[PDB]
């Protein structure tokens, strides 16, 4: 390959191989905290109602009689408890893709 | 029987029909990619 | 009769310390520590804050000890002490005795680094660096302790670390890229030979890294080939390895921003 | 027939936060909050002291330093105590791993080498510090031993005319966008902070002075100002006092006793409805926290002489 | 051997123009600052007394109110005292006969009741009137009422580093034409008052201090500070000290003699190079002309006990 | 009991004041006034606040006095007494007797100012205005008199001591000068009344005018002439006079300015 | 003439008068510090050495050995006293032209 | 014999001229404004 012409020739067939590699590698998913502590970087939804509100504002979404009859409606009650418990499950499902 | 039929069920009178299914598909988007995103950190968050 | 004062003072210190009356000891501390001062007494003051302060952490008087310790850098600043080892061992000591999350061992190295080579770097003599870094690594405080030694020259602890703090709290996917990011960082700071051996001896010791120059990992692979370049100094080559493996670099995107100083450092690429 | 002579009232206040000591120079601020400080511990879950006057003496009063961070105090277990730090914000430590811009660090540093170096600094410092402690509600109560009557109202005025100017601000607000953020975002503590010092519930301000013209006066104008801010206050710490014996008269405790009568009946005289608690002048120095809790004791139980 | 316990020297030196007494709250500043001025208007053509203090207590040491001009003290010729006005300048009377733009007299009002409300508004002030002094030289001699040691500190401090900014400023000068006249006009003046109140011949601190702990300690901080500022000072002010007599002893008298004594010789020890003036604590308020005379006599002339 | 102390404090402060410790009396003077208010007691803390300024300006306490008048303003103000002739000649003899190159002065007039019809004008009753400008008058502060006759509505005083001002530290050339700024000053304030009655004094009095109003001097003419079309209310008339007099219009050139507003006030010339 | 259109008829002789007497009037002096405290206006060379600077800064002369040197030589002597003399006489002989 | 003389002598060494002669009618003129512009209060002035 053209690359090729400049670095020294040995080097030449472990890059094709990472190459041929790189376009099949699965992306970066995302990164332990511990390693964002070295980045000198710092710019790496609290309930339903926040979270819906936040979708709405999102989509642009204009209430049709009243966000705040909307949060008092629920207020976070036994059935709706299902949305946490889901979160719980959600996560405890996680444990199982990183062991 | 789930949390997207209370939504659905609030939004019916809470946001219109193109409203509510437009919020229903951002919050969609909104819980995929924060499980997308999901890390120890997040899950000690949770956990307090 | 004029030189009486300051000897009943420091006999009065005395007898304080003795009766354990702790704070009255550190005030007399101070009032020593200044007439010493004025009397031009540098090396006298500091010696006597150095005692001070580790007498005052062996009883656990933290607050004392670390005023007593800021005194001593005081001295250091305005006798302009050329930096030695055994000062920044000295040092390196009091702020190990200190608590970790006080904000005063924050000043005292911020001070410390100041003072230690002032003139340029912010590095003193890098064994500083390194033994704060020590320190920290053996406090378990991963995050300053890797600060420090991409501020050091030992590339060896630096490697034994990262290795450790992959294994703890890195991740599966992530072996790589810690060692890569440091390396990196080594060369952001015109270390290479440091960078050199860090990734010689992460790569050696990691389980998880097979050894061998030709690695698996083809971020190890782009490591080994930029070092190599760097050492030769061609920017064609430095520029076909970023080229060739962008869909790696762009794991961790800083990685980017780090080669755009990387061939302004090591091969001319202008800003 | 009058008010008890004990601070019974402060302690019984369960709701009560933010206490403020203070008076003319030298009447004992410091150890009247520390015993303050003390019998509020043993009732409140946790209590804080915070020497906001720049020469901190707390850590003098209980022979035990303390850092700009709030510190277990020897001999308590929920007994915390802090002194203000007038230099601001320690400078991060550098990454350089980029250009090393100056724009941003140096001008940075400049600024708040400056702003250490003003005089004003040590109250806003203060206040910042209280802004924090909202942030935080970490205490139960908080008691301040502040600097003289001036700057302790200087302070005192600071939140409602920093409330002011935010309002003006916000009123006239982009007439950047991260800097618009933080200030909706810090007018909510800000009114808060407002509103709790004005609170007669939430926050108190104890008047501690000696039986003398000077002291009498100042504590005078004092209440007044107070009373401008509208900051509550009913009760005042004369401290310091002379009781005779008949044992053995000597002629100075006689004279400084009959001046601190006179100004004593001058005290009773003008404040009526509110708590004048009265403290002698013991013959021991008041430092450690044994002699401080000592003190407290008496502080809280009326004293009689034998 | 040692410097002697008296004033002598500062009323020897003509050249002092400048003299601040400080120290720790309730010491004796305002007295011992009093009777400092009236012994030297028995010497110096003219000398003032300013009470930098925004709770001045002048006014209550020598029972004569005095404005916010200098004004003669009663029973002294040459003897003038002033408190410092922490409020700027009043709004000049309107002449509204053209139109009635806000622009000006609403906005530079609006900064001034925001400066005022400021606290560091109360130092500069009284940084703001020294330079104004140094424009008169009206008086020989001058005398401050400093508040605490933090704000004094404060205070003496704004001098350089309003310099520093100053320098800067004319550094990168214009990098509007009325304002740079007027930085130029006033460079002068604040080079002028940085130096004198760094030369030693033109200005010194007077420490007044108790025989205490707390004050004794306060008073080493402040020293060290002024060291730090290049401030001289050279004598030091134990005020309130107790002398037993064998005639009554009395428990009270005895201890606090003791107390003093110990923390008399540790003052003694620490300060060499020091004149150290002992002042007793009189049986009668040091208030009035009369008594204040009197007390100074005895703050020249070293007490001696029966 | 609780209404007690206030009256043993009463008691108090006669007896300091018969013993001629005239400070600690100002300081209880301040505590009553203070105990008073906050008990709604507004008039009786005014009253006993006048009384004691009066006292102790008998006296000479010129301080303690001030200080007093000063409490006075701030109970006006805070009990927003209504304005009253009565309270105006209060105010004016406290400030009379105070010292003129006091800034307490100045303070206590613009406070009285401000309380006295603070909701437009800065004028009160102009009657306290007419007061302050006579006081000063007889104590031949000519300057501050004129403005406050300026801001008053007594225009024959005012022309009174426009001619003794003009006769003591005027000129030969400016006597037609003083009183035209002064009537055109008047008109600037809307007070065209005011302006045609001291024109008419001011020149019937002053002996270097001739009786007439036909008078001699162009300026006069001029003056008359333009009172009389702002009676008229024509802007013909206005530009008319402005036109043909400007070579003596131009003798002060404020005098145009002040033009530019006659016009728009009298004759409706938009800004 | 145009202008006395306007105005009422009897008005226009004195006003003519007055036009033939204000283009023979000599202008106004230097007002009285007295009529210049009534208006609102406050903006109404020290040594003959600051004399001779100021003249040379607005005549823009460039001193050719120096300015210091200048007012060293003088430095008011006797014989240089006549300046303030002459300033005295001067003024003397204004107190003639308003007695 | 007059200021006039003396200021011509030391122009004579201090300036050219040309610039002479201009330092000198500019203070001619100077002069002749402040006699043109003399009131009371500067009267005061000097007698102070
Ligand atoms: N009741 C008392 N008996 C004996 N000593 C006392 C008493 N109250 C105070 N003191 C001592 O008097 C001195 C002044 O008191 P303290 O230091 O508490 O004053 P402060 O109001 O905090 O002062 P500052 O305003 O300067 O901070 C200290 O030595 C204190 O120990
Ligand atoms: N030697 C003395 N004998 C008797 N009383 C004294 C003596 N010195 C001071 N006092 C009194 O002690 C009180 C405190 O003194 P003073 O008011 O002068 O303090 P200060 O340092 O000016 O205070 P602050 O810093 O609050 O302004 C006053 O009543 C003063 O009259
Ligand atoms: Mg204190
Ligand atoms: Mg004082
Ligand atoms: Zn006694």
């Amino acid at each position: 390959e053209p690359w090729a012409a400049a670095v020294p020739p040995e080097w030449v067939p472990i890059i094709q191989q990472d190459i041929q590699s790189q376009r099949k590698v699965k992306p970066q998913p995302p990164l332990s905290d511990a390693y964002l502590s070295g980045m000198p970087a710092k710019r790496r939804q609290l309930l339903l109602s926040e979270a819906v509100s936040r979708a709405a504002k999102a989509a642009g979404a204009r209430p049709l009689t009243s966000p705040e009859s909307l949060s008092r409606d629920l207020e976070a009650p036994e059935v709706q408890e299902s949305y946490r418990q889901q979160l719980r499950s959600d996560i405890q499902k996680r444990l199982q893709e990183d062991p | 029987p789930q949390v997207w039929q209370l939504i659905s069920k609030v939004l019916a009178r809470h946001f219109s029909a193109a409203d509510a299914s437009r919020v229903l598909e951002q919050l969609q988007r909104d819980y995929e990619r924060s499980l997308s995103r999901l890390t120890l950190d997040d899950i000690e968050r949770l956990a307090s | 009769r004029n030189r009486g004062g300051v000897q009943r003072v420091e006999g009065k210190l005395r007898a304080s310390v003795e009766k354990g009356d702790y704070y009255e000891a550190h005030q007399m501390y101070r009032t020593l520590f200044f007439r010493y001062m004025s009397q031009s007494k540098h090396t006298e003051a500091r010696e006597l804050m150095y005692s001070g302060a580790l007498l005052f952490f062996s009883h656990g008087q933290q607050n004392s000890a670390a005023d007593l310790s800021m005194l001593v850098l005081e001295s250091l600043e305005k006798a302009e002490v050329e930096v030695a080892d055994e000062l920044l061992e000295n040092l390196a000591k009091v702020f190990s005795l200190m608590d970790p999350n006080s904000p005063e061992r924050v000043t005292f190295v911020s001070r410390a680094l100041k003072w230690s080579s002032g003139g340029s770097g912010k590095l003193g003599h890098p064994r500083l660096h390194q033994l704060l870094a020590l320190t920290l690594w053996k406090e378990q405080n991963y995050c300053e302790s890797r600060y420090h030694f991409l501020h050091s020259a030992d590339g060896e602890g630096c490697a034994n670390m990262l290795v450790e703090y992959s294994t703890s709290r890195g991740f599966r996917s992530e072996v790589d890229m810690f060692v890569a990011q440091a390396v990196l960082q080594f060369l952001c700071l015109k270390n290479k030979s440091s960078a050199s051996v860090v990734f010689t001896t992460y790569t050696q010791k990691h389980p998880s890294i097979e050894d061998g120059p030709p690695f698996v990992e083809p971020l190890l692979n782009f490591i080994w080939f930029l070092l190599l370049a760097v050492d030769g100094g061609k920017l064609t080559v430095f520029t076909v390895l970023c080229e060739q493996y962008q869909p790696s670099l762009r794991r961790d995107p800083m990685y980017n921003e780090y080669l755009d100083r990387i061939g302004q450092l090591f091969f001319g690429v202008p800003p | 027939e009058p008010l008890e002579p004990t601070l019974k009232n402060i302690i019984e206040q369960k709701s009560l936060k933010w206490i403020f000591v203070g008076g003319k120079g030298g009447v004992g601020k410091t150890t009247c909050s520390c015993s303050l400080a003390v019998q509020l511990a043993a009732v409140r879950e946790s209590v804080l002291i915070i020497s906001t006057n720049p020469a901190h003496n707390i850590s003098d009063a209980f022979d035990q330093k303390f850092s700009k961070v709030p510190t277990k105090v020897k001999g308590y277990d929920n007994l915390f105590a802090m002194e203000i730090d007038p230099s601001l914000g320690v400078a991060e430590l550098p990454d350089e791993f980029f250009e090393e811009d100056n724009m941003l660090s140096m001008g940075k540093k400049m600024m708040q080498e400056a702003m250490s170096a003003f005089p004003g600094i040590d109250e806003a410092m203060s206040y910042a510090e209280v802004m924090r402690l909202v942030k935080g509600m970490n205490f139960s109560v908080v008691v301040f031993d502040t600097a003289p009557t001036g700057h302790t109202l200087r302070l005192l005025n600071f939140p409602t005319i920093v409330e002011r100017g935010l309002g003006r601000l916000m009123q006239i607000k982009n007439q950047a966008d991260q800097l618009a953020s933080k200030l909706e975002e810090t007018l909510p503590v800000i009114r808060s902070v407002s509103e709790q010092f004005k609170d007669p519930e939430q926050t108190t301000f104890i008047c501690v002075c000696i039986a003398e013209f000077l002291s009498l006066y100042e504590t005078e104008r004092l209440i007044q100002e107070l009373a401008k801010c509208r900051i509550d206050t009913h009760n005042i710490i004369v401290n310091q006092l002379v009781f005779p014996d008949n044992e053995r008269p000597c002629k100075m405790c006689e004279a400084r006793h009959k001046i601190q009568s006179k100004y004593l009946d001058q005290m009773e005289d003008l404040y009526e409805d509110f708590h004048i608690v009265k403290l002698p002048l013991l013959p021991h120095e008041v430092r450690g926290a044994d002699k401080v809790n000592t003190f407290s004791k008496q502080l809280l139980e009326p004293y009689s002489p034998p």
